[PDB]
RNA sequence: AUGGAGAGUUUGAUCCUGGCUCAGGAUGAACGCUGGCGGCGUGCCUAAUACAUGCAAGUCGAGCGAACGGACUGAUGUUAGCGGCGGACGGGUGAGUAACACGUGGAUAACCUACCUAUAAGACUGGGAUAACUUCGGGAAACCGGAGCUAAUACCGGAUAAUAUUUUGACGCAUGGUUCAAAAGUGAAAGACGGCUGUCACUUAUAGAUGGAUCCGCGCUGCAUUAGCUAGUUGGUAAGGUAACGGCUUACCAAGGCAACGAUGCAUAGCCGACCUGAGAGGGUGAUCGGCCACACUGGAACUGAGACACGGUCCAGACUCCUACGGGAGGCAGCAGUAGGGAAUCUUCCGCAAUGGGCGAAAGCCUGACGGAGCAACGCCGCGUGAGUGAUGAAGGUCUUCGGAUCGUAAAACUCUGUUAUUAGGGAAGAACAUAUGUGUAAGUAACUGUGCACAUCUUGACGGUACCUAAUCAGAAAGCCACGGCUAACUACGUGCCAGCAGCCGCGGUAAUACGUAGGUGGCAAGCGUUAUCCGGAAUUAUUGGGCGUAAAGCGCGCGUAGGCGGUUUUUUAAGUCUGAUGUGAAAGCCCACGGCUCAACCGUGGAGGGUCAUUGGAAACUGGAA
């Protein structure tokens, strides 16, 4: 459909994220509609999630949806909860 | 010229020759027509082995050989180095840069590649050449 | 090292010590070979100024490449440009274990930050061109510390300089402000250097 | 939104509906810097046939329309 | 301010003009000689040549029947089939294409969109068949032909139903718009739950999100020894049909359109962000990465679907390759490895879905040559080494000698010191975050419940990989070559040879006293590399916009009449196209640059800026150029 989704930088054994509303057709590290966020699974002490709180609720309002990981970052942010509020 | 003049005719450059103009081809077997590559040596099989004499006030006997090349251009070659081994049907590596006495000579045969060997008992550009490390 | 090589025959070739001075360039103070002993000639434009990329470069041990690397990041901050070349050689790692006193010559300071001995801020640096900068800590390591060679070594120093501190028991520095030309090697005109890059 | 137009001039009317518009403009030169005049004749529709050859005339742009047509006549300006 | 070097070579000597050559940076390079290690990359540029072999797309028995097969009634399968969805994504390659292909700014009152998300309304009643299966036949395969059966969320007939089509009334050109009130027609599904309802299937209407299509403005290869190009061509008028406008066609008409601002022809080419070189101006280029485009043995076509005229679909025509009981059957690496050919030249028929992404399914799971790793190659970049300290710059040896000496040379023995690496011998990261299950709350919906969503804390698991990495022990052991040495251009002597053998970028050298040829000492430059060749940019102001000339060095046409085009005295008023100044919208990301963080440093990686347009729109100014009076 439409997608949120993360994309893969950095280098070999030593990955990045940056976290991408894409689509669900296109490849990976290609073409996009928004960059939202980044995270980053390799860092010291938790991963650095980072992430726009308010395009992100345009976007799960209007359809996209998230993969199965990026529920597990924006949901630390409970911006999983302010979508799930306004009823 | 006038600037309505350098823009009704503009002004264009020149054209650079190559030297070396056999080496910028290539031949399709198949469809059976010439192509361009720009490679720095080809390789050849020689059709001929003499020696030359050289012009103005030079004077030597000085070994060169007829080679035809890959694509199906035919030329002739200096022999560096002092001694040789070819003979005909050689298969030899030919590479770029003319010898200046020589008339119409303008290609070199890279010493220590295929058929050719090295030279027998050189010891100081050696790799020029190609001869390898004593001891 | 990477030279390693003879350090009096270059030095009787440049004409500077290049170490613990004079000793090199005293029975015999001109170039080396067959045609040493007899009158020099006289030296070029280029012949003289690659004679101070030569002097300055077989002081500090780099080779070229590593040397011309930084030639140009010390050419990309503000200042005059010769003088951050000046400056950034004086600030490597194995030439503040030299001007610490913490060894005697520059091509052993260079076998402890290679060996493994030197710990700069609590953590090992083996990386002979690492680039220390005003604040940090250079110390030695811990199963190093009665190494001969540098109790011997620290002694005799006699001589810091001001930019860097030295805590002499202990064994600890500190680089606490960049230096000023005042201070770097001294027989060395670095513009010859700047214009032997602008050919 | 809106629709571009421009200003013009008939050089011709022998088709019918359709007159020829030529729209005047300029270039500068990417290298020598001055500017150069040129022209570029836009096939233009009018019905009840009204303009005539020669004749200062103005123009918007529209759905194709035939192979070449693209524009319509809006408002006359003035002729001899 | 951060930026700009030249030198040789035409004369007996000189000052010019003018070529030529060198010194710098680049590269998917190749070649010759040598080579210790690690990290980040890159690696058929040639015949879009032909391909052997294994794999690159499947998934759902919570739609359904099975002669199904079978725990134990038959759990679970799905061996097979029917149905549903995906197969149009991802992966490869540039043959063709000078084109609205592509880039950048606009319009579509000329358009399409499955799923996703919302918001409503619904799902009504009937039927006929048929796979698999079974039983007879054939056929060399390839398969086929009858019957006799049986399901489905398969298929169909109506029921009702909008804004559906029609006919009425109440602007940007072809108008748009919504209030009607009539008429014609147009739907659907069950599955697995809990006590009637929750879940996830359907159907119709609207929107949104997303993915397309079309048209325009402008930019964007050369060649006149390529000057005329077209005939649906150019308009009109109807008719078709298209999702959509349109010669898009088809007729009927008219005789148009286009073109020296280059119609036409011809040659060549994917394009771009970007990249290389230059102080810049410019010039060269479009590997690896992203965006777009085109293509899948070759030429024609249509089916199915929301979407294809379809790399692992179909049919036909052609060439190839294989099989055959000769009638006929099968194919297609420009997927990933790999093979042959060709070329100077370019890697493993490698492991795992652990992470990240997609397909299907409630999910668990499954599929993935996407991807993640690992191999190969000094192919490039970047870092570390091959010791360090003292020590006679004398031993004894090489090379020279003015024979006294000089040089190699603090170099070596010589004593010490350390362990980067190397070795053995022990520990041993991150990359992960879950999905799902399990509880507990909460919110909505409920007659209530199951469930649903959220919030939590629990359980699980890493291909790489015992790979980093660490800590000991041990030992200076095992780790440097290649090109110079005439002048340009750092670095010289001896000897051999004698216009010979040779060398040479240029100038030139060699004809028994060559720093130019060979070798040997010494030097010098660089270094796991160093030379050579090919190509590009600079130097070259040697196409000159910056930044050139024509008396005599190359260069004013033999001279007129003149057509386009270019350029033009003074003053005033107005205009505002060029000019100048703003505000916005954009010129993707990655780059480049600057700042900063993380790598032991560095290469590298990650963030935030800055820059970048003959750009669009909207305001202001009015000197100049232009337009008017």
């Amino acid at each position: 459909a439409v997608k949120i989704r993360l994309t893969r930088l950095g280098s070999k054994r030593n990955p990045f994220y940056r976290i991408v509303v894409a689509d669900a057709r296109s490849p990976r590290d290609g073409r996009i509609i928004e960059q939202i966020g980044t995270y980053n699974p390799t860092s010291a002490n938790a991963p650095e999630i980072k992430v726009d709180e308010a395009l992100a609720l345009k976007w799960l309002n209007d359809g996209a949806k998230p993969t199965d990981t990026v529920h597990n970052i924006l949901s630390k942010e409970g911006i999983m909860k302010k979508f799930d509020e306004q009823k | 010229p006038t600037i309505n003049q350098l823009v009704r005719k503009p002004r264009q450059s020149k054209i650079k020759k190559s030297d070396s103009p056999a080496l910028n081809k290539g031949f399709n077997s198949k469809k059976k027509k010439f192509t361009d590559l720009n490679s720095p040596q080809k390789r050849g099989v020689c059709t001929r082995v003499g020696t030359m004499t050289p012009k103005k006030p030079n004077s030597a006997l000085r070994k060169y050989a007829r080679v035809r090349l890959s694509n199906n251009i035919e030329i002739n070659a200096y022999i560096p180095g002092i001694g040789h081994n070819l003979q005909e049907h050689s298969v030899v590596l030919v590479r770029g840069g003319r010898v200046k006495d020589l008339p119409g000579v303008r290609y070199h045969i890279v010493r220590g590649a295929l058929d050719t060997s090295g030279v027998d008992g050189r010891r100081q550009g050696r790799s020029l050449y190609g001869t390898k490390k004593p001891k | 090292a990477r030279f390693r090589g003879s350090n009096w025959k270059k030095s009787r070739r440049l004409g500077i010590s290049l170490s613990g001075t004079g000793k090199e360039l005293e029975k015999r103070p001109y170039a080396p070979g067959q045609h040493g002993p007899n009158q020099r000639k006289k030296l070029s434009e280029y012949g003289l100024q690659l004679r101070e990329k030569q002097k300055l470069r077989y002081l500090y041990g780099m080779t070229e490449r590593q040397f011309r690397n930084t030639f140009d990041i010390a050419g990309k901050k503000f200042g005059v440009h010769g003088e951050n070349f000046m400056i950034l050689l004086a600030s490597r790692l194995d030439a503040v274990v030299y001007s610490l006193g913490l060894a005697r010559t520059r091509r052993q300071a260079r076998q402890l930050v290679n060996h493994g001995h030197i710990l700069v801020d609590g953590k090992r640096v083996d990386i002979p061109s690492y680039s220390v900068k005003p604040g940090q800590t250079i110390s030695v390591r811990e199963k190093s510390q009665k190494l001969n060679i540098i109790v011997e070594s620290v002694e005799i120093n006699n001589f810091v300089p001001e930019y860097l501190n030295f805590d002499a028991d202990s064994l600890t520095g500190t680089f606490v402000r960049l230096p000023e030309r005042s201070e770097l090697p001294a027989e060395i005109n670095e513009q010859l250097i700047v214009e032997y890059y602008s050919r | 939104n809106d629709r571009k137009v421009y200003v013009g001039k008939v050089v011709s009317d022998k088709m019918d509906k359709t007159i020829t518009v030529l729209v005047e403009t300029y270039k500068t030169h990417k290298l020598y810097g001055k500017r150069v005049k040129y022209s570029k004749k836009y096939k233009t529709h009018d019905e009840n046939n009204s303009a005539k050859l020669g004749d200062i005339v103005k123009i918007q742009e529209t759905r194709p329309l035939s192979a070449t047509k693209r524009f319509r006549l809006v408002e006359i300006v003035e002729e001899s």
